[PDB]
RNA sequence: UUGGCACCUCGAUGUCGGCUCGUCGCAUCCUGGGGCUGUAGUCGGUCCCAAGGGUUGGGCUGUUCGCCCAUUAAAGCGGCACGCGAGCUGGGUUCAGAACGUCGUGAGACAGUUCGGUCCCUAUCCGUCGCGGGCGCAGGAAAUUUGAGAGGAGCUGUCCUUAGUACGAGAGGACCGGGAUGGACACACCGCUGGUGUACCAGUUGUUCCGCCAGGAGCAUCGCUGGGUAGCUAUGUGUGGCAGGGAUAAACGCUGAAAGCAUCUAAGCGUGAAGCCCCCCUCAAGAUGAGAUUUCCCAUUUCUUCGGAAAGUAAGAUCCCUGAAAGAUGAUCAGGUAGAUAGGUUUGGAGUGGAAGUGUAGCGAUACAUGGAGCGGACAAAUACUAAUCGAUCGAGGACUUAACC
């Protein structure tokens, strides 16, 4: 299981050798770094923690200098950890190049959802509207809280609130190419997030 | 792009002349029908001593419709307008004779005897 | 649509904990030496505390 | 972006003559009929031209058995042969969709 | 870009009126959303200033309101805000690639706590 | 269900059907497993297990119901004030008008019909969905996390092959297994196809204005019309319900006595469901049981008999300011000259479709050239020109006991 960070970058597409025309997102993923390893006998489970994009001194702080120190790198914008890998595999310090993933390789994609703000049953839970006309005064409105007998409403009437900005894990996109000297993947159809957006790409679990 | 209650024209020798859709086929809750697809319709017109009689409930196959159809190269295909040609149970046209251009997607379908008969597939 | 009870004091001076103002951003002027807001021009000296006008 | 430029710079088709809308072109387009490849020609008006870069299209309208065909290309789809400029039109707009509802004479675009 | 509270026409004449404004009185005293709305276009209508041809002064022409600034005295002709656009104002900013305007914070106004900026050229 | 009773409510517990939103039971409609069959096969019948998911669109009628058309794997039956009117509707019913049949001498009335007929309310509390502030979590901080626990998901068709094989006199025609491809549903996203796009481009009418012409501006739904960027979007695109594992239900067995036999059961082994628990996705340590890892700061000053207190600070955070990928507001995230955070500027791009001025041709409307021109919100990159100045505020010094090393 081998795993990256990167951010959006944007949407395209690319003509295969067949000639069928398929979209793609373009994630960038420069400046992977392995920080540190969870091992059983420290942390209680494996896992590798990579940290992603270079920042700026002034933007990190004394203990982020610290952590980063130990793998001989700058401070990172991103760190994530990584489960279900071989810790022999990674390095204290070594780089993650795109190269981990071939073409035709399945990967999860991992990313939180673009914010729509405050939104209505219609729009965040796909409810049905009332009628328009013949007199409805009943239009984008949630439908009844529930039956009278239990004098309140039961714990999942789906009702207006923040909408996106959730975490969403897209499974089995294909990876379509690897491009190691611009540290781009491209990655058939879309994965969550606004260009610019954070993208954990790991091996499909499945 | 097809529903019930959409009206066609259509495309061939037949007696019919308009049909209405009564039901999109294959699916509990199936809305649309795209090109390729067979409808059960009624036909609302027809021709004078037609085969083919009006109320006379049939299939048809949707042959091109102005909701196009995508192809896997990214290429599309768009007709003016929705016209579809009555068949058998077997996929065969109840006429002798297809009129206006139809979609090569009815060669996938396996509508072979339509697509020999049109006088161009796009 | 209406109170089914008056509120008691104990429970509207709850509610009213988080009606207040907040202090103003302010700070000492060098050339005036008095209070002014950060990011306005200073009145008292009768420009901008470090821009002159 | 730049980036996306750069990844896709290489799948551009630069045998893709100039055209606009208005100008009759003949798409020798690529139809993979039962197992043999074939060439089919067709010949109509640019109606539109859109997007940029790969991602670019256009759509060829013309009448066949007294029926309207719009056909929308990639611009840079390898499963067009060859693209060729028949007639120049004289037009006034980027997007000709008033064609749509003109049939015969009406539809005729003036060649400059 | 902002809506201030206005509809598009509104919006228009409101922008029109302060950018006359700012380049006839060169410091004018507004609330900080208008101001931040002002500087976008005064700094176009300098550009334009700048660019000096015809094409340029009929753009800023279509923009700028017709005022008179001063009665100059040769008779004694008036000066038009457009004149002043392209003969005083614009020529004093040839050597200043942008950034035309600046904002000071002020306060807020009393009858309405409105946050109130001077806007300035320079 | 039709009823019986008259116990709550007449200082009002809104009553039919529909819409919206569901949730529960299982006496199961489909899908899963199975026994018997008057089960050859294909279809069925009947019973047992099974509530995970699913369970259509129309015609008629106020209808519920029902009949019908066309589908579907299937078109389940019930409960929730015959669920849901401070959520909607108001066709029916149950008001004043009018009329018909009928009854009544009449006023009027109905085992009846008919046309028409005011649906109020700014949410206090709990509840539900979101979002902050406080304090806690035996020092103060910045990240990365475990997952007790919770929520989500859970559907299914057709075709091909196995095989015209098994089965059958034929007609017909499989299990099991392997593949492909759909419907419905869900999540994400805008590259594509389209939609929208009221500070983008163009055409055009009327009238007023800019002194006039030319060129523009105002108002007429954005005047109207043809396009359209970013953004937001579905009807568009990508992806999902894969394949499992563990323990079971009905059931089938093995071994096996009680009961020299027999017996699936008593001891003891196995098989065995779409169901249970995992696996998959998301939230989650206020999990006060307040967890873990990495890193940072350190043991300051004056008082307090005493315990402790207060007052400068550290790491760090905030106020304030520039903002958007975030947003009702808070919050979040990107920045604050240790600077591309926003505006401008310069160069692009999409988009529009050929500016003005000038010239040429034409009697002229106009055409052509200069010239893919000019314009060009929100998109891209560079650039410190403008503004993110200058300040201030908060924030540790780590209790005791025992054990183990030591
Ligand atoms: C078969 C019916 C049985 C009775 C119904 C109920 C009642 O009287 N409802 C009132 C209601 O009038 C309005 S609703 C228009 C009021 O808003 C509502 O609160 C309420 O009073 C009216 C319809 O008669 N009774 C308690 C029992
Ligand atoms: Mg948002
Ligand atoms: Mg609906
Ligand atoms: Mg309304
Ligand atoms: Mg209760
Ligand atoms: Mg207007
Ligand atoms: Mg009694
Ligand atoms: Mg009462
Ligand atoms: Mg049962
Ligand atoms: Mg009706
Ligand atoms: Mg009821
Ligand atoms: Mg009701
Ligand atoms: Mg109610
Ligand atoms: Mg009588
Ligand atoms: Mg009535
Ligand atoms: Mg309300
Ligand atoms: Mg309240
Ligand atoms: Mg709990
Ligand atoms: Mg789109
Ligand atoms: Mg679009
Ligand atoms: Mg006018
Ligand atoms: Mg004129
Ligand atoms: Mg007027
Ligand atoms: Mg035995
Ligand atoms: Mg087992
Ligand atoms: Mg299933
Ligand atoms: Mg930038
Ligand atoms: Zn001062």
């Amino acid at each position: 299981t081998k795993g990256i960070l990167g951010r959006k970058v944007g949407m395209t597409q690319v003509f295969t050798e067949n000639g069928e025309l398929i979209p793609v997102t373009v994630i960038e993923a420069a400046q992977n770094v392995v920080l540190q390893k969870k091992t059983v006998e420290t942390d209680g489970y494996e896992a590798v923690q990579i940290g992603f994009e270079d920042k700026r001194a002034i933007l990190s702080n004394k203990p982020e200098q610290g952590h980063v120190a130990k793998a001989n790198t700058t401070p990172k914008r991103f760190i994530r950890e990584f489960r279900d890998v071989n810790l022999d595999e990674y390095e204290i310090g070594a780089e993650v190049k795109v190269d981990v993933f071939a073409e035709g390789d399945i990967i999860d994609a991992t990313g939180v959802s673009k914010g729509k703000g405050f939104q209505g049953v219609i729009k965040r839970h796909g409810q049905s509207r009332g009628p328009m006309a013949h007199g409805s005064r009943y239009h984008r409105r949630p439908g009844s809280m529930g039956p009278v007998a239990p004098n309140r409403v039961f714990k999942n009437k789906l009702l207006p609130g923040r909408m996106g900005g959730e975490q969403i894990t897209i499974q089995n996109l294909e990876i379509v190419k690897v491009d190691v000297e611009k540290n781009v993947l491209l990655v058939k159809g879309n994965v969550p997030g606004a260009k610019k957006a954070l993208v954990q790409i790991k091996t499909a679990t499945k | 792009m097809i529903q019930q209650e959409s009206r066609m024209k259509v495309a061939d020798n037949s007696g019919a002349r308009e049909v209405l859709t009564i039901k999109v086929l294959g699916g509990s809750g199936r809305k649309t029908a795209n090109i390729g697809d067979v409808v059960v319709c009624t036909v609302k017109q027809a021709t004078p001593g037609g085969v083919v009689k009006k109320g006379e409930v049939v299939k048809a196959v949707i042959v091109r419709t102005k909701s196009g159809a995508r192809r896997q190269d990214g290429s599309y295909i768009k007709f003016d307008e929705n016209a579809c040609v009555i068949i058998r149970d077997d996929k065969s046209p109840r006429g002798t004779r297809i009129f206006g251009p139809v979609a090569r997607e009815l060669r996938e379908n396996n509508f072979m005897k339509i697509v020999s008969l049109a006088p161009e597939v796009l | 649509a209406v109170p089914f009870r008056r509120t008691s004091k104990a429970k509207k001076r709850k509610r009213r904990t988080h009606v207040k103002l907040q202090l103003p951003g302010m700070n000492e002027c060098s050339n005036c030496g008095e209070y002014r807001l950060s990011h306005h021009v200073c009145p008292e000296c009768g420009q901008y505390d470090g821009k002159d006008v | 972006n730049k980036l996306i430029d750069e990844i896709t710079k290489s799948q551009l088709n630069p045998d893709v003559p100039n055209f606009r809308p208005g100008d009759t072109v003949r798409v020798h387009a690529k139809v993979v009929e039962g197992t043999r490849e074939r060439i089919q020609l067709f010949e109509g008006v640019v109606i539109k031209r859109r997007g940029a870069g790969i991602s670019e299209t256009f759509t060829v309208r013309k009448i066949s058995n007294s029926v309207g065909v719009e056909r929308t290309f990639p611009v840079h789809t390898p499963r067009i042969a060859k693209l060729e400029v028949i007639r120049r039109g004289k037009v006034r707009r980027a997007k000709l969709y008033y064609l749509r509802n003109l049939r015969g004479k009406a539809a005729r675009i003036k060649e400059i | 870009y902002r809506k201030l509270g206005r509809t598009s026409s509104q919006r228009k004449a409101l922008l029109r009126d302060l950018a006359t404004d700012l380049i006839v009185f060169e410091r004018i005293e507004t609330t900080e959303a208008r101001a931040k709305e002002i500087r976008k276009v005064v700094e176009k209508l300098i550009t334009s200033g700048k660019k000096g041809d015809l094409h340029a002064r009929r753009q800023a022409a279509a923009f700028i309101r017709h005022e008179v600034v001063e009665v100059v005295q040769v008779k004694n002709r008036p000066v038009y805000a457009l004149q002043k656009l392209f003969d005083d104002v614009a020529p004093r900013y040839a050597e200043r690639q942008g950034g035309y305007t600046r904002i000071l914070k002020k306060g807020p106004r009393r009858g309405d706590g409105a946050p109130m900026v001077i806007i300035e050229l320079v």
